[PDB]
Protein backbone atom coordinates (compact mmCIF):
# COMPACT_ATOMS: atom_id res chain seq x y z
CA UNK A 1 0.00 0.00 0.00
CA UNK A 2 2.70 2.40 1.01
CA UNK A 3 6.21 1.58 -0.26
CA UNK A 4 5.86 -0.29 -3.82
CA UNK A 5 3.78 2.26 -4.89
CA UNK A 6 6.48 5.21 -3.91
CA UNK A 7 9.03 3.24 -6.05
CA UNK A 8 6.79 2.77 -9.00
CA UNK A 9 5.94 6.59 -9.09
CA UNK A 10 9.80 7.16 -8.69
CA UNK A 11 10.18 4.91 -11.23
CA UNK A 12 7.80 6.71 -13.97
CA UNK A 13 9.79 9.44 -15.19
CA UNK A 14 12.90 7.99 -16.23
CA UNK A 15 11.22 4.61 -17.84
CA UNK A 16 9.02 7.23 -19.51
CA UNK A 17 11.99 9.46 -20.84
CA UNK A 18 13.73 6.17 -21.80
CA UNK A 19 10.81 4.61 -24.11
CA UNK A 20 10.73 8.11 -26.23
CA UNK A 21 14.15 7.76 -26.83
CA UNK A 22 13.63 4.40 -27.70
CA UNK A 23 10.20 5.46 -30.44
CA UNK A 24 12.55 8.34 -31.59
CA UNK A 25 15.99 6.00 -32.66
CA UNK A 26 13.65 3.36 -34.19
CA UNK A 27 12.05 6.23 -36.61
CA UNK A 28 15.49 7.81 -37.13
CA UNK A 29 16.54 4.50 -38.38
CA UNK A 30 13.47 3.96 -40.74
CA UNK A 31 14.68 7.24 -42.02
CA UNK A 32 17.92 6.83 -42.30
CA UNK A 33 17.81 3.26 -44.05
CA UNK A 34 15.48 4.87 -47.17
CA UNK A 35 17.92 5.40 -50.31
CA UNK A 36 16.26 6.66 -53.59
CA UNK A 37 17.32 3.90 -56.03
CA UNK A 38 17.75 4.95 -59.64
CA UNK A 39 17.65 2.42 -62.11
CA UNK A 40 19.48 1.62 -65.20
CA UNK A 41 17.88 0.81 -68.24
CA UNK A 42 19.21 -0.33 -71.98
CA UNK A 43 20.13 2.36 -74.11
CA UNK A 44 17.99 2.55 -77.25
CA UNK A 45 21.29 3.44 -79.58
CA UNK A 46 22.59 -0.03 -79.42
CA UNK A 47 19.05 -0.97 -79.69
CA UNK A 48 19.15 0.79 -83.18
CA UNK A 49 22.52 -0.05 -84.03
CA UNK A 50 21.55 -3.70 -83.82
CA UNK A 51 18.14 -2.87 -86.10
CA UNK A 52 20.96 -1.53 -88.30
CA UNK A 53 23.19 -4.56 -88.93
CA UNK A 54 20.23 -6.59 -89.01
CA UNK A 55 19.42 -5.13 -92.70
CA UNK A 56 22.70 -5.71 -93.98
CA UNK A 57 24.09 -1.96 -94.47
CA UNK B 1 7.94 15.21 -90.81
CA UNK B 2 5.38 12.44 -91.83
CA UNK B 3 2.96 15.18 -92.31
CA UNK B 4 5.80 16.82 -94.77
CA UNK B 5 6.47 13.50 -95.77
CA UNK B 6 10.30 13.48 -95.98
CA UNK B 7 12.24 10.48 -95.27
CA UNK B 8 11.85 9.24 -91.51
CA UNK B 9 15.36 8.66 -91.06
CA UNK B 10 18.11 10.76 -90.57
CA UNK B 11 19.84 11.85 -93.86
CA UNK B 12 23.88 13.59 -93.93
CA UNK B 13 24.33 16.69 -94.56
CA UNK B 14 26.79 15.50 -97.77
CA UNK B 15 27.26 16.49 -101.60
CA UNK B 16 28.05 13.79 -103.87
CA UNK B 17 28.75 15.48 -106.64
CA UNK B 18 32.04 16.72 -104.90
CA UNK B 19 32.57 12.78 -103.19
CA UNK B 20 32.40 11.77 -106.69
CA UNK B 21 35.10 13.96 -107.69
CA UNK B 22 37.20 13.68 -104.64
CA UNK B 23 37.14 9.60 -104.80
CA UNK B 24 40.16 7.94 -106.41
CA UNK B 25 37.62 5.12 -107.08
CA UNK B 26 33.76 4.40 -107.40
CA UNK B 27 33.29 1.26 -105.31
CA UNK B 28 33.48 2.95 -102.05
CA UNK B 29 31.49 6.22 -102.97
CA UNK B 30 28.94 3.98 -104.61
CA UNK B 31 28.67 1.81 -101.34
CA UNK B 32 27.99 4.28 -99.03
CA UNK B 33 25.00 5.79 -100.74
CA UNK B 34 23.50 2.67 -100.91
CA UNK B 35 24.06 2.77 -97.16
CA UNK B 36 22.79 5.98 -96.56
CA UNK B 37 19.90 5.55 -99.13
CA UNK B 38 18.68 2.70 -97.62
CA UNK B 39 19.01 4.52 -94.37
CA UNK B 40 16.90 7.29 -95.29
CA UNK B 41 14.23 4.88 -96.75
CA UNK B 42 13.94 2.94 -93.33
CA UNK B 43 11.88 3.86 -89.95
CA UNK B 44 13.69 3.51 -86.53
CA UNK B 45 10.85 3.32 -84.81
CA UNK B 46 9.86 0.45 -82.25
CA UNK B 47 6.36 -0.05 -80.74
CA UNK B 48 6.06 1.55 -77.44
CA UNK B 49 2.80 -0.37 -76.10
CA UNK B 50 5.09 -3.52 -76.18
CA UNK B 51 7.87 -2.12 -75.05
CA UNK B 52 6.18 -0.77 -72.16
CA UNK B 53 4.42 -3.77 -71.79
Amino acid sequence: DIMVPSFVYNKLPVIHFLQEKRAEQKLRRVLDETYTEWTEELDQAHVTDAITRSLNI
Amino acid sequence: REEEGLPGGPVPRINWPQEYSSFIDREPVVAKRIRYDTLASTTLERDEKQIES
